[PDB]
């Protein structure tokens, strides 16, 4: 164990002892708004967290999640509660050591990466050394091995703007890192990246936290964001419906009847959107190119009217490329057509044999998706 | 049924002046010898090497450039040619005297009301009061207080440019994206430290714009003050308003005008 | 060799003003006689119903907030209470006059500037012209243009407050997105349906931020204008400065304050017979006889209008024809260059007051009985008046007359700014010299003494006099009987400004000599 | 037939007509603007449009083709050249033909989505005709109209800033449509949105096409997102360096050296990022969780150190899910594991026989990517 806290809770607005005390009773968020106008965006909050534990913490615009994270670094000052760090509590520490842990356990990242854009990108990363009044060429080597870490180095000496989201925080990771920090507390970091690059800053968080075992307070509005790296969830809405993690215990034993709609626990809506390949203008080459930017080795062939007509594969693809011969020749037409929400279990047999999906056309021949496996998974819900 | 406003402001005013006259009489004799100093300093200096060293700079900060130089030079030469040059000197030490007082009384001022919300609310009111009323009425307590001549002049100089340095100060620390407060706090840097990395350098260009606003106020309230010693041109001028001579009025204000284009580009170009 | 520039510009408006003058006459006529119009309609709205008005709007335009309405209410009682409310009307006419003259003139101008590029490059420069000249310098020409009045002081108030709004309007509408633009362009949107569907309903914001500040410009340059016409609070201020009155100064500082911060909040809140026409100088000698000259010239049934502003502008004024007389013109010399210029343009009628004695003045205590024997005492200093005055012809000729002073500096002041400096110097008992005059007030108050002058230029046969317009024997004989006849004593004048000085009305005093010596009066009106 | 251009283009800058007569007899643009400083952005283009032919116009920021569309729409004045529509050319109209051409014909939509934030959908929607000055009625009806053809009526009587990007594209393709124009010129329409969202609106453009047979000037930087529209595609470096379209023919007899880097026509760099699953914090649920999210049947498990472990199924995790029983258990050690650049074609046998992917797992025991079936891309372009 790393972190524990106790009824942890911070109220805005004015007047706001009586919310306190509110709170020390159990009244709920909106009459304490209703009666004083003081909003709250914490309720009391107990929790607590193990080193190389990464807890997310989810919930939506409003939760008050994020001031969670800026209560455990004080940057908001706590309306009451206690923060249990290395034995230290940090709600009732001077200004000088609350400094001290600032500069050496804890750290920081942000959505939009909060970087200075007066500055080049190793000033950037050694900032949170040059603030401890530590000697320069120390901080040079290490906001360059920081860098060389995140292969980037030959990019500094440039300013922020002239760069794109990932390498941007990239460099907001090294800043933190180069403190060594033991913590590293996230605000939707990789929110605003693409989210091709959201997963690449996934997999590169992950490979750290095995090389790096720091405690790290993640947040994120995206489920998936959380389930693929959190070891440890907490969901938020104005409080902790439940945090038991562990990531099924969100799924298998949800206390609440909220979470199970926050997570998202019949017919044929499970169609997916599809990838197609108007044969009568396109042919294999441009197929081929497909299946490669689209990471598949089939596809689905309609007519210029976006008429279905059958299935594309890769070996189809080839040999009509070598043999010159154009597609709507060598191509699969027989396949195990489905109607919108009308298959939708009697189709359990078909999907096996077939290795391909199963579109739903259209009973006037579009199509709106196709069905891989996804028919396995509520076919034995029951 | 009507209020006595105007015996209390005079009470106040005989009250303050007969109790702090020995410090408004040193600072009279300062302020003035100061300034004769200066004044004979910037005119001992012939005035076509001044002209060449101004339009040199002219050249530096902008090197393709050539019109602003070259309207720096002729306006400075034909300056130079009417006769104003003693006067445009002094001109000059009363507006630097005047803006480097009310930069270095508001900047921090500016500071304060960025992290106090309560001097916020305290100061904006009083700028209000400050910068709408006439520039004629601040000189009446300087005579008071200091006198004929040439400190009363760069004290309501002072008074009536020192707001939009302070306003666009404040404005300019309070405007700095959270985000980066929060990184800067969150690295533990004290108040000095982001305020001499962070805070500034985002906000220079707001400064300087204010401090801008104040030289043109400053050298405004300098052509008022020619009423009241304030030597310089706007003692042409004024004389020129009191006997319709449109002549050396126009002569005066091309040169003040040509001072002021000269000051708003070279401030300009210390912000980009 | 020295260019001619002074030359130029004198003889182009001479040109002007000898060109365009019946427009500008007729100009002047309308103008007159609409803000006349305008501030008797707005005067004649009593003061409680027009403030409770406005306090009334101010709640509509902000309900829950209690702090505006409040300070509105509070300082128009208060205003009117010090009973600045006709001068708060013709300040209020003035500035409605110049902000909408510049709108008008500056928006159609933002728009011919954004909608082409040779304008802007045309214009800026103009505008960056315009926009640091000192305000004085424009109010020179409005006088040489339509004369004193009301005139001057929307003239100058529109060219000095064009420039933000002209400015601000062109970069508001350079300013909008490209992308909406285009899209316009794409729909056949004329230049017309464009500028009025999608350049102003979003370039409001910049366009109503350069009207404010089109309204402070205006508002300043008001009080700057009172010294020529110009009437309202300028005229307040401007005598409290003329005569170092901070109570006046301050009170009509604090209206201003008052009015233009009505008008800024309110602006960020709707962006989303027998007639006598007189002139005198504000010199406290010319405050009394005018004052005094009004009060009794009342009674017998005058209509009167004062116009206060500098010696040599109101020369032209009665010179060209536009005002009756005044009662102001020392003479043979203090004032003869004056004479020199629109002396031929007169009809002079004779003395008012016999024994007006000029000369340097210096405390009794201090040793020098004439300027002869001067050495370097006050840091060779000549503490005077307003450099348009009359003895700074004798005293620019004085240190140019006699060796001693031939290193001695001039340095102007107000007519009454000297004395509180005078008076700080007595204080501090500190050699000092001050040019001076009589009669005058301070002589009963300190003790100090004139110096003899051996050359006697600055003047020995002094007397003031009075002029009149050519021909208003003709126009106004009722007025020119009246003055011909206004002479009276030198003594006792005083209690007329001595009275003042210790704590009264103007009036009050002038009303006070009157019943003294009424029968005296009554031979005026003769 | 509806277009056709002859020696169109546009010299920016100054002293031109130098630069006219240089494009007149062939210089580069390089020298052009080197001798006087006039940047061209188009360089005699020649090409011609069909009725329905969506003519993607590809290209590089710097290579002036959106200059291109705003000289056919003439928002931009064309230096020199012609464009006959309607057997009426463009380039020689007076002013009130021009505008007419412009409200009926032609019609524009934009990257940033050019919408009037002062207004409500509606009016914007119905600008087009609003100043065409036409009867509000029917001005109201034909916006109301285009809505619910785009299922956001109901969002109406609002304002853009409170809606999400393809909302605002929508709307923007509303306003467009509304004219009923003959044509439909974009400037990287689609780029501001999300990728999915693109897929989504790409598909809807097409059934809009196929339902409306009318011409569409696309613009786009990715070939994706041309390849999957476009009829005809036209690739431009300051000039049209080919334009012969119908999909291949730039993939198939690229003209140039150029197009062939710019579509980018051996070792194991093709392998793709992989879908994971740490069994040991994460278990079938989660999987299942990831699964759907992610649009697959099977997914490849890693130990908590990112050490590769095997895979999982579909069927596998069900089986967990009812039997409680955990991963690593019900789990497919055995797998066709590879190395990162080593084993290139050799694997040609191996990767027929497991319908699942061959993870490049390095040699340490951690993974990179995966191989699906674009083995056999390459190992027949030999
Ligand atoms: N990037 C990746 N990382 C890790 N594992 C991956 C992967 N991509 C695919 N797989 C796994 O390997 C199998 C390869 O599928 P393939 O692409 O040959 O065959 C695919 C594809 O060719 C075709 N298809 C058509 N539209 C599709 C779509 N929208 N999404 C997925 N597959 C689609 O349907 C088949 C469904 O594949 P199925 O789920 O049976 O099985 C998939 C999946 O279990
Ligand atoms: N000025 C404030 N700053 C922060 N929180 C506030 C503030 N005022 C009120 N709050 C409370 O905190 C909540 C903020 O919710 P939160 O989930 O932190 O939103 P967010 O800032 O959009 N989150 P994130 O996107 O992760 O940065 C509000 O709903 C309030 O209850
Ligand atoms: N002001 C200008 N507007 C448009 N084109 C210009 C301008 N100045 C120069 N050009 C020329 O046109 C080119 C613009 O390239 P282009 O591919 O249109 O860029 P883009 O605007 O980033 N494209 P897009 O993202 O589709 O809107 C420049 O490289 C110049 O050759």
């Amino acid at each position: 164990v790393k972190i524990k806290i106790e009824h942890l809770t911070k109220i805005f607005g004015k007047r706001i002892k009586t919310a306190l005390t509110m709170v020390e009773k159990g009244e709920p968020k909106n009459e304490i708004l209703k009666k004083t106008g003081a909003t709250v965006g914490v309720y009391d909050t107990n929790f607590e967290i193990n080193e190389g534990e990464i807890f997310v913490i989810m919930g939506l615009s409003g939760s008050g999640k994020s001031t969670l994270l800026r209560l455990l670094n004080r940057l908001i000052e706590p309306t009451s509660g206690k923060i249990f760090i290395d034995n230290q509590d940090v709600a009732t520490l001077n200004k000088e050591d609350l400094l001290q842990v600032r500069r050496k356990t804890m750290s920081m990242v942000f959505q939009n990466f909060g970087l200075f854009p007066h500055r080049t990108i190793l000033e950037n990363t050694e900032y949170g050394l040059e603030v401890q009044n530590v000697p320069k060429e120390e901080r040079r080597k290490r906001a360059e091995k920081a860098l060389d870490n995140a292969n980037l180095l030959d990019f500094k000496d440039q300013y922020p703007k002239q760069l794109s989201g990932g390498m941007q925080q990239r460099v907001g990771l090294a800043r933190a890192l180069a403190n060594d920090p033991e913590i590293l507390l996230m605000d939707e970091a990789f929110s605003a990246l693409d989210p091709l690059i959201r997963r690449e800053m996934q997999d590169e968080l992950l490979e750290l936290q095995a090389k790096f075992q720091k405690t790290i307070i993640f947040v994120s509005h995206d489920l998936n964001e959380a389930l693929r790296i959190g070891d440890r969830i907490a969901i938020m809405k104005d409080g902790k419906i439940m945090q038991i993690g562990t990531g099924e215990e969100i799924l298998t034993n949800p206390a609440n009847d909220y979470v199970k709609t926050f997570v998202e626990d019949t017919a044929e809506n499970i169609m997916i959107p599809a990838l197609t390949t108007n044969i009568d203008v396109d042919g294999p080459s441009v197929a081929l190119k497909k299946m490669k930017t689209e990471e598949v080795s089939s596809l689905m062939a309609v007519d210029k009217k976006r008429q279905f007509r059958g299935v594309v594969t890769s070996e189809q693809a080839i040999a009509a490329r070598k043999n010159n011969q154009p597609l709507k020749d060598v191509m699969t037409t027989d396949v195990g057509t489905v109607s919108k929400e009308m298959l939708v279990r009697d189709i359990l047999p078909i999907i096996y044999d077939a290795p391909t999906p199963l579109a739903v056309v259209d009973d006037n021949g579009f199509l709106k998706g196709v069905l891989i496996r996804g028919s396995v998974l509520e076919a034995l819900a029951d | 049924g009507q209020v006595p406003i105007a015996n209390w402001v005079s009470s106040a005013t005989d009250w303050i002046t007969s109790t702090f006259s020995s410090g408004f009489d040193v600072i009279q004799k300062s302020g003035t010898v100061l300034m004769n100093g200066i004044t004979g300093a910037l005119t001992a200096v012939p005035f076509w090497l001044m002209i060449a060293v101004v339009t040199i700079l002219a050249i530096l900060v902008s090197g393709k450039k050539i019109a602003f130089p070259l309207f720096t030079f002729i306006g400075l030469s034909l300056i130079a040619n009417q006769g104003l040059w003693s006067d445009l000197m002094s001109t000059i030490t009363l507006v630097l005297l005047s803006s480097l007082l009310s930069i270095i009384i508001g900047v921090p001022l500016g500071i304060w009301m960025a992290k106090s919300d309560l001097v916020a609310k305290i100061v904006q009111p009083i700028l209000d009061f400050m910068q709408t009323m006439p520039g004629f009425v601040y000189l009446i307590p300087a005579v008071a207080f200091f006198g004929i001549g040439v400190v009363p002049g760069v004290f309501a100089s002072v008074i009536f440019a020192l707001p939009p340095t302070v306003r666009m100060t404040n404005l300019g620390i309070r405007q700095v994206s959270t985000e980066l407060v929060e990184a800067a706090d969150s690295f533990g840097s004290t108040a000095r430290q982001k305020l001499f990395k962070l805070e500034f350098p985002l906000a220079k260009g707001t400064i300087m714009a204010g401090v801008n606003q104040t030289i043109m106020l400053a050298l405004s309230m300098v052509v008022i003050a020619s009423m009241i010693g304030a030597p310089g041109l706007g003692r042409g001028v004024l004389a020129a308003v009191q006997s319709a001579d449109i002549g050396k009025g126009f002569v005066s204000g091309i040169s003040l005008v040509i001072l002021a284009i000269i000051i708003d580009r070279f401030t300009q170009k210390l912000n980009v």
